[PDB]
């Protein structure tokens, strides 16, 4: 393929109305170039962080994005790629099990 | 008792907004413990794996990082051209570090990339050079003709690598000692006729796990598929599987975890 691969998931098992972390993990992709925002209810969530860029052993490129949040039960999140591999931003939505 | 130290090493032409050219990650034992950026031309460690650096050590570091990104500089500039594909942006990469077998024998490991595509590799036992392509074979034949390079990377693969690691294992023991469980949820969600169990292992530390599932005490590799193991931002892992069960056979299915942290693996259901 060569677009990202992406996974989201949150630090801990998540649980509504506990401090956690809610990570986006995009990897496989070339080149490395990448735009990753995590959302809440489609608003980009406050105070994320990004990996200092690397890659797995098969050369292909990846990245960690996290963020300090407070799931809600009433709220959708979710993790928007672009890349230039992808005619259209994918969105990838977080699923709480909760 | 096998202990590894990596350097990844990535030049851009493009990074992004806001976004370093070159950039240095290293790990040891799945741990990062340094990094270097074009944009802070600094080398640093992860405090919370290396609390306690002198300043000595990671100047050399520093300095030795940006001699990598001026040859990452001058890769990039001559490799487009010569493999006629000038066009388009471009990348260099660079993985290299060394291992400590549990019995004291060492490995080394060197190894190039251009464009995302294998370029050339060195092996320290033997002294030689392999090229990816006709191209590349240009730079291995320059390289191992001029001498240099082998008598340099023999030295920095087998001594300071091996140096290096000695010293972030002792340094860092207190982080790579701590083991850290994971933290497992199953989950099921029944859509139309089918109920998906997924079993997540949260936050573990060292990072090989397994997972599988069971039906009975017999597991069920032919439905199930793996996320793979990923990274938290903490240098913990995180891994899961899923599978798909008819909603009246929820109850029947395991989640069996093994890891480092824990005596006998563990079982969790639905
Ligand atoms: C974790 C931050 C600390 C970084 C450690 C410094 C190690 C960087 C190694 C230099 C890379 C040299 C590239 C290269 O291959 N140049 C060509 C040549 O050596 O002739
Ligand atoms: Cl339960």
């Amino acid at each position: 393929a060569l677009t990202p691969k992406v996974q989201v998931y949150s630090r801990f098992p998540a649980s509504a109305g506990t401090k956690n972390v809610l990570n986006c993990f995009a990897a496989g992709f070339h080149p490395p170039k990448i735009s990753i925002t995590l959302m809440k209810d489609g608003v980009p969530m406050e105070g994320a962080q990004y990996s200092d860029m690397s890659f797995n052993d098969d050369w292909t490129f990846q990245r960690l994005v996290h963020a300090d949040f407070t799931p809600s039960s009433g709220s959708t999140y979710a993790c928007k790629v672009e890349h230039e591999t992808l005619k259209e931003p994918q969105v990838y939505k977080w699923d709480p099990e909760f | 008792g096998s202990h590894s130290l990596r350097y990844f090493l990535t030049g851009m032409t493009d990074p992004g907004p806001g976004m370093p050219r070159f950039v240095i990650v290293g790990y040891v034992d799945d741990k990062i413990f340094g990094t270097y950026n074009s944009k802070s031309r600094t080398a640093q460690p992860i405090v919370e794996m290396l609390p306690q650096e002198d300043q000595e050590h990671w100047d050399t570091q520093t300095q030795k990082a940006q001699g990598g990104e001026r040859d990452f500089d001058w890769n990039l500039n001559r490799l487009p051209e010569r493999y006629n594909k000038s066009k388009g942006s471009h990348t260099m990469q660079m993985m290299f570090g060394c291992d400590i077998l549990e019995d004291g024998s060492i490995r080394g490991y060197d190894q190039y990339a251009f464009d995302g595509r294998d370029f050339l590799a060195f092996d320290m036992d033997t002294m030689t050079f392999t090229a990816a392509d006709p191209v590349a074979e240009i730079t291995k034949r320059r390289w191992e003709t001029e001498g240099t390079y082998a008598e340099r990377w023999k030295h920095e693969l087998g001594t300071v690598c091996v140096q290096n690691l000695r010293r972030y294992l002792e340094h860092g023991k207190a982080a790579l000692k701590r083991r850290v469980q994971p933290e497992v949820r199953v989950w099921g969600k029944e859509a139309d006729g089918i109920l998906t169990l997924s079993c997540h292992a949260h936050g573990f530390y060292p990072r090989p796990i397994t997972i599988s599932w069971m039906k009975d005490g017999m597991v069920r590799d032919q439905e199930t598929r793996w996320g793979g193991i990923v990274p938290n931002s903490d240098g913990t892992y995180h891994a899961s599987a899923a599978i798909d069960v008819l909603p009246e056979d929820g109850d029947k299915y395991w989640c069996r975890v093994e890891h480092a942290s824990l005596p006998q693996p563990g079982l969790f259901s639905w």
